[PDB]
RNA sequence: CCGGACAAUUU
DNA sequence: GGGTTATGCGTTGAATTGTCCGG
DNA sequence: AGCAACGCATAACCC
């Protein structure tokens, strides 16, 4: 490769070959006039060093330098290592027809579609635009097609729309971790230079919007396109391939809107009346003659799948609210009503979505999830929660508690200085009393935030759940946990020191009143420890997962049944405390070897070549089986692979 | 009492702790480092003089010549900063050193004959540092970062963790000099002492101790203790010491004076020890086995036959006992062994040692340092004496000797600079004592054991290395000289020194690239500390102790403004009040505290001194005269803090802002945010971008004025006076009569740099801030640079904030903006992209710059001229030709503007090398530079001569004044008037000769400028001319950019919201910025709501004042309102008196504060909730600050009130059009048939192994095969697929991987046979 | 073309 | 009388990318 | 011309 000017930049291999050829020529010329033994031995030694430097530098002795201070590379050092061919060009390689930009949100699309810039879509689909133009006849040749694409008058936009309506793309993230990393969506021509992905898949990607870069790839062959529509679709990979929890998880804004919806109160505007249906309920809520959450007996009408596929309609009355009825209007067909009568928390809505999926199916389930997202965002926009400095309340007993804490600390210090106890027990007493005071402050502030605000009941007083912003945000499972709200409101307790121990002088104040420089420096180092070790932790995790995926790859299901009666004896794993993994989640979907009999007196339950599912799990739970002899992948005896009978149900299906 | 220029905008400040020490110059570290680097200080003393006085005295082998040195001077640089950076030359000054060479005659000790004295010889051109602390290498601007490394001396580690799975703790010593070989005193689990040179292999220590001119008996008597034996008729007595037996347990019988004290199996305790000291009987009875277990030291022969009885360092036995009993000896010196007092490590080492003589020891040393070489005795002796007792290859420093003496517990801190036998003995004794149990070790993460470097010390070390490298050739040429007929400049050499200093100042791991896109970033990078350069640690060979901050990081290293990525914890910063110690430590100021009165006198304490005394906390309640109101106060003693009393304290912190840095100091309410959140906030404030209007902040810390003054981005007036002519290009300051010097008193001219480009493609502009006819003081702000306003660093802007979810547009942490922001044009930043043009002279002639280019277009040539260069001020877009270039074949090779940056050409510079005929365009361009230079010089001469005539007429006015001879005769004849020949006449004559020399300097400078413009500059050997064009792209807010704040919260704009859709209050004012309340529990920023409330109070006060000023009210009401607003609060230090102001000053103050009220908030003592509520109650705002709003779509009152307010935000240097990239089909690589990568070059993505594994986990095979074989590897398959797509057919075909082909070809070129077989 | 340096992300 | 254990040297340490500029 | 951790590789035990 040349450089700036007529001079050409030398290469490592070129220099090594030049040195070897020069040494060979010198040896051949010197072995003509009968050169002495010392000179020919020195020449042979130099030629040996030259050929060693050409083959493999750094292994034998020192590494010869081809520059000022950088060690020269050889064929062995270029092939092996991190920058080798196997890791730089064979497996990992650069591809075309791809883009990258900053993502946004755009909460106005369905699930099997995402956002993508208009100019980027025109640039990525240039061959498709050329083909469509040449098949329509509006272009003369490739030069005319290039001129039309670079001019952009009016036909190119509709041609791009035509090719976008029926061409899914595959977005891509750089740090992929699990299987769900490259999905399939449908672009929409949106002005701008950013990507508008669905907010529900962000929690699945463990992604955010802090200027992150996302890549996109577009298939261009019919088999890969069909494979994408069958497997890579977000409306197909709902169930997670690890456990049984699906991937469509309601986001924090959605769960906050639903929690504000189904939050019943003791008195509101229009409490103590009856109405016909949720239709009139939402009408009255929009008119303003009735509150959003008010106890009103509304007649409901649902269906049930008690028959063999046929649904039975029924009509009854239930004492509920208005928001609950409005949320019930978007329910699909066959679901009970006792699922929208509680507070509808994060685990509650997760269980409800899982139950709706497993009872009805897939397409109405994803439609219901999209509708839930829409209605949650809409009601969040309608209400809007706001955190206030007055909404955050400091307990009035925190001063007295910390005063008693300092008094006990001073008493222990004086008793230790007087010559009674040792520094070890003094430090133990200090840490335990400080932990006790921190836990007391935390529980006090939790009780305050959970029942601070009260309302009337058309005549007297009544205590209920507090209508505080932080309390709602902590109870709906949106953002923040118990320790999180503790750190936000009250004392953070003690925190460890870099060596491994913990500081005997904890934090006195919280974040609202005022910390000192000393406590700030303590928290600084306590957080910097983690902020420094997380990088090496991620590096070690990446190395471990690479080693695992490299050591366990050659295994393809080649047969259906091997015809063996071996496996692992399933026993309930118990570690000191209680049952960790339940038997249902343990043998959920796995064909057993022999005929598993009922634990009764010689009663056959399930056969030996059948798939186990939820019904069989319920039967096993009713029969109370201790251990179930099921097959195992390591117990399977299949030549070059593992049969499908020694695995059971496929995950994510 | 305050200043007069500060009356334009006084910032209200809160707080309760009165400050005592002001803020010094933040570039003081670089200034003192450079002054220590270059200085004419005599007697050496760590500098160029010291290096010269240390290395120059060098004699000759046989030349009979000695070259000395007297002093050295410096010359004036050929180019100054401005035009130096404009061209691209290294801003350096010629260094001249005067030397003398003497020559003596043979057969005489020092009989000289004739000596030559070289007058100012050259030895290298070293670059000078400007006032801003920046260096110039090749027209750029780089700052050398200080280095934190290990102090030269002796250290004692433990290396616990890898103890061969034994659990035994080890203690090793590490003697590290300043420049020489190392010395490690390692240990073994088998109780043995070993040494090593340059960390090669394990070697015994007794061999070195003997080679240090010492025998076995002397070594043993010097290290171990003597146990004298005596021989009588019976009961062989032994001299034992209780201090010796305090470790081991004497299991034998002990009796004295006929009384048995210790029997068999009684353990000796403290009472036994005191009884032994009281008896002092060193003549007891010992068993025969203990004598055999003892080790004799010296040799012993027979008393009759004279035969050697026992050898040196060997166990005794019954035969030797009988031999000593039959002899007549009375004194036998023996060693002493113990397990918890003194181990016989030297005894086992000497036993393992096969040698026993110094000659064999030296032979073994020579054989181990260079095998395959005859070990000569003289050569080995010279090698052993040249490693530890030399003055060239081994030398320490003053700080090294001080640390060595401090670790060895000596008395003097000075002395010699090399290692000595006594020092080796002392270090070995200390290591033995540490291994025995007594004495602790020293760690590495402590600040009292490390040492910081500087630019001056590092440059001195590099210069010394180059000089000691060239001294070899100097001495060789001096020895192989002549007979008193040479030349000093011909015998001296300086090319290695020049190359060394050039590579050190250019290519260095510490001398990195500066980022001048922000004054805060500049002032942080000027004090950044990095322990990454040579002499310290790397990036992958680090653990946890070097990453986590040691508790001694108090007021010196800031733990906040630190980066995050590959290297976390290594890159640090420096505190505000932290200074550099005289030895190279890290100093911090501390107020001297008496027994009960806190004196304002400060006292500096180092790292080794802070751990001895107790210092109280900064934020502590105290009286006005410095008296502790409370009894208990939190203090510290050795890093670990605790709680002490009142009469037990010694010192106290100076201020509360010393524990934090200066870049992180611009975060209001740092105590309200978490550590990591404040860290990322300080980082994102460092990487910022100036907006269009530098709007004043409303919740500033208070040090913004000091930061803007200390920075070099503004024009500070040197000597104050009266301003007469204000302009946006030059400022003229007429000084008052107070500051009038009898020689060159003069006017003050300050130039203003216009729109130029910074390092990160950012624009920097200086705007004036003074009025016509206004007095000024010394040290006054006159211009405002980037992100500055009236001397205050104003980075971001001020917006209306509110906190409510809105249709999910703010998902997890997204930011919502309104259309009013983009309508008023207030975040439209200016970016200047650097485009480089190159015109070479290759085959078939050079590349001409003419407009006669075939196959062109009139629409494209209309923007160009008849040369091929666009005019100044034309708006170009993506796809236009800027500078026209053609290559003879003729092929067009002009410079094209990249796609995506619609900028504007504002300046075109052509640098033609001397010797090329210029065309008419270059001629007219040169004429334009000459014209503007002549105009500038003429106007400068005009203003200077106007000042000279004003001065001389003011001198003639004082004394004899004659109006007739002043108005009748012309102005040119003002030399012979009625005036007494005194000091006034002296001033007139000196001003006359000053005007004469100014016109002479004007003529000389005009000639020099003409010569420099006519001549050519220096370029690369192969290029003719170069064109540097600066663009001007107007970047507005576009959906995808990156908004954030001063608390760590991040934001990405999703979609703009109209004014009609944004919510509005009861008055009708919509909100502009809406965040997400869900980001508060995640990222701990409790200070965000406090800043919001403060912004409401400040905006309300400013709007109230503006309304009162607009409705036309008298000055009394405005004065009362301002007085109340400035005196509200509990107890603040800002005490103003409005009764001593004028009506115009109040009118101007109200007019300036009509658009907001700046409120100060120093870091750990800002405003409180009580003051915030009081200000809100004074203003027309509610107490809670949570007002009820109206919906923008429908329009109704919300269920609960929402939080709205004002927040100071800013824009990051990340843009959507700069972070976006896309490619469908382009060029590929050459070595491997794969597409390229990057944005500047038309490249794509990279389908890596992790996503390949993801596709493997998926049930997809054809897609991955298409991605890995068709898109990049198979060129034929890619072309066929592209043809089928453009033809209207959908078929894919596999192919051979070119990467696999390359791999197999390489493995075939190697020594491995692989092939492809066929079935 | 290979490294050096800074920096985003893995919070 | 062969074989048990300190010593010397071999391998490696996630992912993709906007920047600077040097030989 | 300063890893860190762990394994394989010569050349001495001590019966
Ligand atoms: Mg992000
Ligand atoms: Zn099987």
């Amino acid at each position: 490769v040349p450089l700036d000017g007529g001079r050409f930049a030398t290469s490592d291999l070129n220099d090594l070959y030049r040195r070897v050829i020069n040494r060979n020529n010198r040896l051949k010329r010197l072995l003509d006039l009968a050169a002495p033994d010392i000179i020919v031995r020195n020449e042979k030694r130099m030629l040996q060093e030259a050929v060693d430097a050409l083959l493999d530098n750094g292994r034998r002795g020192r590494a010869i330098t081809g520059s000022n201070k950088r060690p020269l590379k050889s064929l062995a050092d270029m092939i092996k290592g991190k920058q080798g061919r196997f890791r730089q060009n064979l497996l990992g390689k650069r591809v075309d027809y791809s883009g990258r930009s900053v993502i946004t949100v755009g909460p106005y699309l369905r699930l099997h579609q995402c956002g993508l810039p208009k100019k980027m879509a025109l640039e990525l689909f240039k061959p498709f635009i050329y083909g469509k133009l040449e098949l329509r006849g509006l272009a003369t040749t490739i030069k005319a097609a290039k001129k039309m694409v670079e001019r952009e008058e009016a036909v190119v936009w509709d041609i791009l729309d035509e090719v976008i309506r029926e061409h899914p793309v595959l977005l891509n993230r750089a740090p992929t971790l699990h299987r769900l990393g490259i999905q399939a969506f449908e672009p929409v021509l949106i002005e701008g230079k950013a990507i508008q992905l669905h907010p529900l898949v962000c929690a699945a990607y463990n992604a955010d919007f802090d200027g992150d870069q996302m890549a996109v790839h577009v298939p261009l062959t019919l088999e890969a396109q069909l494979e994408a529509r069958a497997l890579m679709m977000s409306t197909n990979n709902i169930l997670s391939p690890a456990n049984g929890e699906p991937i469509i998880v309601p986001s924090q804004d959605v769960v906050l809107g639903l929690y504000y919806m189904t939050r019943d109160c003791v008195n509101a505007k229009g409490e103590g009346m009856v109405l016909t249906g949720p239709k009139e309920a939402e009408r009255l809520y929009r008119s303003g003659l009735a509150s959003l959450h008010a106890r009103v007996k509304v007649r409901i009408t649902e269906y049930e799948k008690d028959a063999n596929g046929e649904l039975v309609a029924k009509t009854s009355l239930k004492d509920t609210t208005v928001g609950r009825a409005i949320l019930w209007m978007i329910v699909p067909k066959g679901l009970p009503y006792s699922i929208v009568n509680q507070a509808l928390g994060k685990k509650a809505i997760s269980k409800m979505l899982n139950t709706c999926y497993r009872i009805l199916g897939l397409k109405p389930t994803v439609i219901f999830a999209d509708q839930i997202m829409y209605t949650g965002f809409a009601y969040a926009a309608r209400s809007g929660a706001s955190v206030g400095i007055d909404d955050m309340v400091i307990p009035e007993k925190k001063h007295e508690i910390i005063s008693e804490a300092e008094a006990e600390v001073a008493e222990i210090q004086e008793q230790f200085q007087s010559g009674l106890v040792t520094a070890g027990e003094r430090y133990n007493k200090v840490i335990d009393i400080w932990a006790a005071a921190n836990d007391r402050v935390s529980k006090a502030m939790m009780d305050n935030l959970q029942t601070e605000t009260v309302i009337n009941r058309d005549g007297q007083e009544e205590k209920q759940v507090s209508f505080n912003s932080i309390y709602m945000m902590a109870d709906s499972g949106a953002r923040g946990s118990a320790a999180q709200i503790r750190q936000l409101a009250g004392m953070r307790g003690l925190m460890a020191k870099p060596d491994g121990s913990i500081i005997e002088t904890p934090i006195t104040a919280n974040f609202r009143e005022g910390l000192n420089v000393l406590q700030y420096f303590i928290s600084t180092h306590g957080a910097r420890k983690g902020l420094a070790d997380t990088a090496l932790k991620t590096a070690n995790s990446g190395y471990l997962t690479r080693r695992l995926v490299d050591v366990a790859q050659d295994l393809v299901v080649t047969e259906d049944d091997c015809g063996t009666h071996e496996g692992i004896m399933m026993t309930p794993v118990i570690e000191g405390g209680d049952v960790k993994e339940p038997l249902r989640d343990r043998v959920l979907g796995r064909v057993t070897a022999e005929d598993v009999l009922k634990p009764g007196t010689a009663d056959i339950l399930v056969p030996r070549n059948t798939l186990l599912h939820e019904q069989w799990c319920d039967l096993l739970e009713e029969n109370s089986v201790d251990a179930v002899k099921v097959r195992s992948v390591v117990s399977c005896d299949t030549d070059f692979g593992v049969c499908a009978h020694c695995y059971g149900r496929d995950l994510a299906r | 009492v305050y200043s007069y220029t500060e009356k334009k905008r006084i910032r209200k400040d809160f707080g309760k702790r009165p400050q005592v020490l002001d803020v010094p110059y933040l570039l003081s570290i670089q200034l003192d480092s450079f002054q220590k680097f270059i200085e004419q200080d005599p007697e050496g003393q760590y500098g160029l003089e010291a290096a010269f006085r240390s290395v120059f005295p060098i004699q000759s082998y046989s030349g009979n010549s000695e070259l000395q040195y007297v002093s050295y001077r410096l010359g004036e640089p050929v180019f100054d900063v401005q035009e130096c950076q404009i061209r691209g030359v290294t801003y350096s000054a010629p260094l001249r050193v005067k030397l003398r060479l003497v020559i003596y005659e043979r057969e005489a000790p020092e009989g000289t004959v004739k000596d030559i004295k070289e007058q100012e010889v050259y030895m290298g051109e070293i670059p000078l540092m400007t006032d801003n602390g920046t260096f110039v290498i090749n027209g750029t601007e780089r700052v050398i970062v200080s280095q934190l490394h290990r102090s030269p001396g002796v250290f004692f580690d433990s290396d616990k963790g890898k103890t061969h799975s034994s659990g035994k703790v080890l203690y090793n010593a590490r003697i590290i000099p300043y420049r020489g070989s190392w010395l490690d005193f390692e240990f073994d689990p088998k109780d043995n002492l070993f040494v090593r040179i340059d960390r090669r292999r394990k070697l015994p220590a007794t061999i070195i101790l003997r080679a240090l001119n010492y025998t076995t008996e002397q070594i043993l008597d010097l290290f171990f203790e003597k146990v004298i034996f005596e021989i009588r008729d019976n009961k062989l007595q032994m001299e034992l010491v209780p201090e010796r037996l305090r470790g081991e347990t004497a299991s034998f019988d002990i009796e004295a004076n006929g009384k048995v004290y210790v029997e068999k199996g009684r353990r000796i305790t403290a009472r036994h020890i005191r009884q032994l000291e009281k008896d002092d009987v060193k003549l007891i009875e010992v068993p025969v086995e203990y004598i055999a277990g003892k080790v004799v030291a010296k040799d012993y022969i027979d008393e009759s036959t004279g035969e050697l009885i026992c050898a040196a360092n060997m166990e005794l036995s019954l035969d030797l006992l009988a031999k000593l009993s039959q002899s007549g000896h009375k004194r036998i010196e023996t060693l002493f062994t113990n397990d918890l007092d003194h181990g016989p490590y030297i005894s086992e080492t000497l036993r393992v040692d096969p040698t026993n003589d110094r000659l064999s020891a030296l032979v073994e040393i020579y054989r181990m340092m260079r095998p395959g070489e005859p070990p000569t005795r003289e050569a080995a002796e010279s090698l052993f004496e040249n490693l530890f007792f030399s003055e060239d290859r081994y030398d320490l420093s003053a700080v090294g000797r001080m640390k060595f003496n401090r670790s060895l517990l000596r008395e003097e801190i000075e002395g010699s600079g090399i290692l000595s036998k006594d020092d080796i003995i002392d270090v070995m004794k200390k290591l033995i004592d540490i291994r025995n149990g007594k004495g602790e070790v020293d760690d590495i993460d402590h600040l009292g054991n490390r040492r910081i470097r500087s630019v001056g010390e590092m440059a001195e070390n590099q210069f010394r290395v180059g000089l000691v490298r060239v001294e070899r050739a100097v001495k060789e040429r001096l020895s192989l000289g002549d007979l008193d007929t040479l030349m000093p400049q011909d015998m001296i050499n300086a090319k290695p020194i020049s190359a060394a200093v050039k590579e050190f100042f250019g290519s260095s791991q510490l001398s990195q690239f500066m980022d001048q896109n922000n004054p805060l970033s500049e002032i942080t990078h000027k004090r950044r500390i990095s322990a990454l350069g040579p002499g310290g640690l790397t990036r992958e060979r680090a653990g946890f102790e070097v990453r986590d901050v040691h508790p001694t990081h108090y007021g010196r290293v800031c733990p906040i403004e630190t980066p995050e990525g590959p290297n976390i914890g290594l890159i640090n910063s420096l505190s505000v009040y932290a200074q550099t110690n005289e030895y190279g430590f890290l100093e911090t100021p501390y107020r001297k505290v008496t027994d009960g009165v806190v004196t304002d006198e400060i006292h500096y304490l180092s790292a080794i001194e802070e751990g001895n005394y107790v210092i109280a906390q900064a934020n502590s309640n105290l009286d006005e005269e410095g008296h502790f109101v409370e009894d208990l106060v939190t203090c510290r003693s050795k890093g670990e803090s605790s709680l002490f009393s009142r009469d037990q304290v010694d010192y106290m912190d100076v201020s509360t802002q010393q524990v934090v840095s200066v870049g992180a100091s611009l975060i209001p309410f740092l105590e309200h945010d978490d550590a990591n959140r404040a860290l990322m906030g300080a980082n994102m404030q460092r990487q910022a971008v100036p907006t269009l209007r530098a709007d004043k902040p409303l919740v500033g810390t208070g040090m913004e004025r000091a930061v803007a003054v200390d920075s070099g981005v503004t024009a500070v007036a040197k000597r104050g006076g009266v301003v007469q002519y204000v302009d946006a290009s030059r400022i003229v300051i007429k000084v008052n009569e107070d500051e009038m010097y009898p020689g060159e008193a003069g006017i003050d001219i300050y130039n203003l740099t216009k729109y130029t480009r910074s390092n990160q493609n950012t624009c920097i502009n200086q705007m004036p801030c003074v009025s016509l006819g206004e007095p000024v003081e010394r040290g006054d702000v006159l211009a405002d640079g980037p992100s500055t306003d009236l001397g205050e660093l104003a980075l971001g802007q001020n917006m209306r904030v509110a906190f409510m979810p809105w249709n999910g547009y703010n998902f997890e942490d997204s930011i919502l903006v309104s259309e009013r922001v983009v309508q008023e044009d207030r975040f439209t930043t200016i970016h200047i992209q650097e485009l480089a043009c190159v015109s070479r002279d290759t085959k078939l002639g050079p590349e001409e710059i003419t407009a006669d280019i075939p196959n062109v277009g009139e629409a494209a040539l209309s923007k160009l001229d008849e040369s091929g260069i666009v005019y100044i001020g034309a708006e170009v877009t993506g796809g236009d030709i800027l500078v026209g270039k053609v290559t003879p074949k003729v092929k067009d090779s002009s410079l094209r503007v990249p796609n995506g940056v619609s900028g504007t050409v504002i300046d075109v510079q052509v640098f033609t090398r001397d010797g090329v005929e210029k065309d008419k365009r270059a001629l007219e361009i040169e004429e334009m530079q000459l014209k503007q230079a002549k105009k500038d010089l003429s106007e400068e001469l005009q203003i200077l001569e106007a000042g000279l005539f004003s001065r001389i007429r003011a001198v003639l006015v004082a004394g004899g004044v004659e109006a007739e001879k002043l108005d009748k005769l012309p102005r040119d004849r003002w030399l012979e008037l009625g005036l007494t020949d005194e000091e006034k006449q002296n001033q007139l004559e000196q001003l006359a000769e000053q005007y004469d020399e100014l016109k002479h300097e004007f003529e000389k400078k005009l000639e020099a400028k003409r010569r420099k413009i006519t001549q050519g500059d220096d370029l690369a050997p192969g290029v003719l001319k170069i064109v540097k064009v600066y663009l001007a792209v107007k970047r507005r807010i576009q959906p995808g950019d990156k908004m954030a704040g001063r608390h760590g919260n991040k934001g990405v704009i999703s979609k703009i919201n109209p004014i009609e859709d944004m919510p509005y209050d009861e008055n009708g004012t919509p909100v502009d910025i809406v965040l997400n309340p869900l980001g508060v529990p995640s990222r701990m920023n409790i200070g965000q709501i406090l800043e919001t409330h403060l912004g409401m109070a400040a905006k309300g006060i400013g709007d109230k004042i503006n309304a009162m000023l607009k409705q036309q009210q008298e000055v009394a009401k405005l004065r009362e309102f301002i007085q109340r607003a400035y005196d509200l609060g509990a107890d603040v230090r800002q005490k103003v008196d409005l009764s001593t102001f004028s009506d115009e000053e109040v009118m101007r103050l109200a007019e300036n504060l009509r658009k907001g009220m700046p409120i100060a908030t120093p870091v750990f003592d800002g405003a409180k909730e009580a003051e915030i509520k009081e200000l809100l109650k004074l203003g027309d705002l509610p107490t809670s600050g949570q007002i009820r709003l109206y919906d923008g779509r429908t329009g109704e009152q919300f269920e609960r009130p929402v939080t709205v307010g004002y927040m100071y935000m800013l824009k990051l240097n990340h843009l959507v059009d700069d972070k976006m990239h896309a490619r469908s089909t382009g060029s590929y690589s050459l070595v491997t048939q794969q597409p390229l990568g990057g944005k500047a070059q038309f490249g794509g993505q990279r389908f890596g192994e992790m996503e390949v594994w993801a596709l493997e986990a998926y049930g997809a095979a054809y897609t991955l095969q298409e991605m890995l074989t068709v898109k990049s590897d198979d060129v034929n398959g890619r072309t066929k697929m592209y043809k089928n797509i453009v033809d209207g057919n959908h078929q894919m075909e596999p192919g051979m991987p070119e990467s696999f082909n390359v791999l197999l070809k390489e493995i075939r070129s190697l020594g491995i046979n692989i092939e492809l077989e066929d079935e």
